[PDB]
RNA sequence: CGCUAUUAUUGGGCCUAAAGCGUCCGUAGCCGGGCCCGUAAGUCCCUGGCGAAAUCCCACGGCUCAACCGUGGGGCUUGCUGGGGAUACUGCGGGCCUUGGGACCGGGAGAGGCCGGGGGUACCCCUGGGGUAGGGGUGAAAUCCUAUAAUCCCAGGGGGACCGCCAGUGGCGAAGGCGCCCGGCUGGAACGGGUCCGACGGUGAGGGACGAAGGCCAGGGGAGCGAACCGGAUUAGAUACCCGGGUAGUCCUGGCUGUAAAGGAUGCGGGCUAGGUGUCGGGCGAGCUUCGAGCUCGCCCGGUGCCGGAGGGAAGCCGUUAAGCCCGCCGCC
RNA sequence: GAGCCUGGGCUCCGUGAGGGGGGAGAAGUCGUAACAAGGUAGCCGUAGGGGAACCUACGGCUCGAUC
């Protein structure tokens, strides 16, 4: 986490490099696709239907044995978000936040923090009109974001 | 006030924070007979 | 860091930085503002002509001591008085009150005074005409 | 010859459940609690870093 | 951030020279850097380069044989016309005939000295001696 | 003009010599990961039309040679424009990738911040009881308190500030700075991770946010300490240092000011160039076990210290937590 | 549309009772603040005080010595 506090720490994910899906897998792909919009419907974000398809399922890299990824399965079907799910939870912890200074005006350490979410909300707003997956004129104004939510 | 910490070595010289005070109250009077 | 800015097309930054930093320098500075020309009373002029006022003794600086004999000077360009050395031995016994004179610098750093006399910029070099050297040794006689 | 290329030190694992006796693939370091999809009982609590299992390993793949 | 891989990779040759190793891996691969590393080649300054296949994106495995005084990119990548080789030369090189400039032409990646034998120029991305 | 690498593109510097904004967020601009397709704006080659003469370089010829003049070949005019071709790099456009970055889950660490409740000694005053001649303070004294009973001991009541030992070479925080216990609200980081997105990144002029002490405005409060001031001594003199008192202020509520040796006197990101030995957090593997959220050894990641070979430096010294070599951006001399 | 008159706006220049600082100068006086633990360790910031170098308070640094 480098973008505002500049530790340089490493915890991520080993993936090994694969061409081709293993042997050892129970389930086909029709089977995963229709476990993807269970769990979809079941109220689920994409990284916990992952989480729990690789945890009790066994299967890893739903895009090895499918050719698609959860997102390109959902907007295939109909349970795809309006806008992205990163984004959203962004917007969620500034409205909370928020709510919280209106009855601590002198924490003054959290509203740092509020600035932070903000900016950070700034910049996937800036890519996100670039690529298409938002107007190119869409605003974030928390008044609407306490609606969004 | 711009400062030099070369000033406050006290070596050929009086200590900067006593010059600081005299200039502040030559510009006070300068001023106050300027006429503000 | 590595200097900055160093990119294929950053040459107006590059431009504009060494004129920024170009004003750190007394020379540019003062050719470009003509802050000589405006506090020289020569006029930027090699030589100029005045009259004698009085005839005057300086002090020489420590750890010497002797009287450097010197002349003030009315310019007749502005009306501007200055102070001008007389070189040689005897050379103030050559030189009367309301005698016209030529000045030049006298030679320095920065085109300022010199050696162990203070404050003194300009130098006599003619009398009435007739130059001081000759004057000194006596060849010649001041008209 | 050296930690070139990172590989997993993870491993997913062929286990049995006693009393239903079901047979199920799961994973060494989970985030979420792992159930039986038939029993409904847990067989692998999560930790910090690896799971405890709580049944029977048969094959680690 | 990471902003030029091929400057990354001939400074690690360069310190690892001057130190004395065998062998040396460059992590993020291109095809510029095969390229240099093939002309280098040809002309005596490395031995047996390979590629390697990490699924994200290759490394290049090369042996070192004691030849190198100093690699270097050259930036800006300056436009270079094929009667103007001299003034870099000087600029870059030690004696008339003693390394090499690496050129980007429309034909391909190359030496000056081939570059100036097809009457062409181009680019300049690297010097070696 | 050069000397002057004392203006630095070629080609300089900023720990201690002049010089890193007090710290952070981010606008323009500058710099920007890998593969495929296209385009041909930048870029390169070839050819047509222009860039007056004089002035510059070379040879030959005419003045006794020469300077000069003439005949030819090149260059100069910092470049402009009509066409033909190429496609490595840059740019534009369209598809892919996951390593950089962001999101999410899990068991943990921590004096990060705000609110509320409950407490701990110590100090000052008051009221009762006892007892009676001094206490206090200094280098030595004196002011001062005291026979209207002090100093000292005991029982009580009320007050305002502060949180000892454990406590560290420790930890968290952008910095400033943060230590009694319990509860609630909240910010960020590390580790583990065949989870999600798919270059979303770096720096950042202008601009904004925070920012020790002290000082100002308004409202409260006031134990101890204490600028100013008032006394006593020292002293050649004492507008000081020592002693005895004491106003603002130091605390709370709500605002202003925007400053420090705000110091690692060392701007931020990325890659490479021997390590040893400690310590904090997480994980894994081995042994012990009083079976303990326990003890010991080793390894991976990330923080924080000491030493040090090559190397660097004017040297002091730095040395994978560079003051070394490379790729960038801002500020200053 | 000259030129004259009138009210305007910048700039430079020349003088002023009296006041204010700075710089040089064989050599006038009062003290001795700084360099040694410089005889009360020095210095930064803020505020008050004093013939003058200076003193005190709050918070900070070591560019501070001894056990
Ligand atoms: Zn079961």
């Amino acid at each position: 986490a480098r973008i505002h506090a500049r530790k340089r720490g490493k915890s991520g994910s080993k993936r090994p490099p694969r061409t081709a899906p293993p042997a050892w897998v129970e389930y086909t792909a029709e089977e995963v696709e229709a476990l993807v919009v269970k769990l979809r419907k079941e109220g689920y974000s994409t990284a916990m239907i992952g989480t729990i398809l690789r945890d009790q399922y066994g299967i890893p890299s739903v895009k090895l044995i499918t050719g698609k990824k959860i997102t390109k399965i959902l907007e295939e079907n109909g349970l795809a978000p309006e806008i992205p799910e990163d984004l959203m939870f962004l917007i969620r912890r500034a409205v909370n936040l928020r709510k919280h200074l209106e009855q601590h005006p002198k924490d003054k350490h959290s509203r740092r923090g509020l600035q932070l979410i903000e900016s950070k909300i700034r910049r996937l707003v800036k890519y996100y009109r670039r690529t298409g997956k938002l107007p190119a004129k869409w605003r974030y104004d928390p008044e609407q974001a306490k609606l969004l939510v | 006030m711009k400062r030099r910490p070369r000033k406050w070595k006290k070596k050929g010289r009086m200590r900067w924070k006593w010059i600081k005070k005299r200039i502040r109250r030559l510009k006070r009077q300068r001023r106050k007979e300027r006429g503000l | 860091g590595k200097k900055a800015p160093y990119g294929e097309f950053a040459g107006r930054k590059l431009k504009l930085k060494r004129k920024k930093f170009r004003w750190s320098d007394i020379r540019y500075k003062r050719r470009v503002l003509r802050l000589k020309e405006k506090s020289d009373p020569l006029e930027g002029a090699p030589q100029a002509r005045g009259i004698v006022l009085e005839k005057i003794a300086v002090e020489a600086k420590q750890p010497n001591s002797a009287m450097r004999k010197a002349v003030r000077v009315q310019l007749i360009k502005n009306g501007k008085v200055v102070t001008a050395f007389t070189p040689g031995d005897g050379a103030i016994n050559h030189i009367d009150e309301h005698d016209e004179v030529i000045i030049e610098g006298i030679g320095g750093p920065k085109g300022g005074s010199m050696g162990d006399i203070p404050g003194i910029r300009y130098k006599v070099v003619k009398v009435n005409r007739v130059s001081l050297k000759e004057l000194v040794k006596g060849r010649k006689e001041k008209p | 010859p050296k930690n070139l290329i990172p590989m997993p030190r993870s491993r997913f694992l062929r286990v049995k459940c006693i009393d239903c006796g079901n047979e199920q693939i799961v994973f060494s370091h989970p985030a979420t609690p792992v159930r039986c999809l038939v029993c409904g009982a847990t067989l692998v609590e999560p930790t910090g870093g690896k799971g405890i299992i709580k049944a029977k390993v048969l094959e680690v793949e | 951030t990471l902003l030029d891989p091929l400057a990354n990779a001939l400074s690690h040759i360069t310190n690892s020279e001057r130190v004395g190793k065998k062998e040396v891996y460059i992590k993020p691969a291109s095809k510029l850097i095969g390229e240099v590393l093939r002309v280098m080649l040809e002309n005596g300054y490395i031995g047996e380069f390979e590629l390697i296949d990490d699924g994200r994106a290759g490394i290049y495995r090369v042996q070192l044989i004691g030849k190198i005084n100093k690699a270097g990119a050259i930036k800006p990548r300056f436009p270079v016309k094929a009667r103007d080789y001299e003034k870099w030369e000087k600029r870059f090189l030690p004696a008339f005939e003693f390394g090499i400039l690496i050129v980007s032409t429309s034909q391909g990646v190359m030496t000056h000295k081939e570059a100036l034998e097809k009457g062409i120029g181009g680019r300049l991305i690297a010097y070696v001696y």
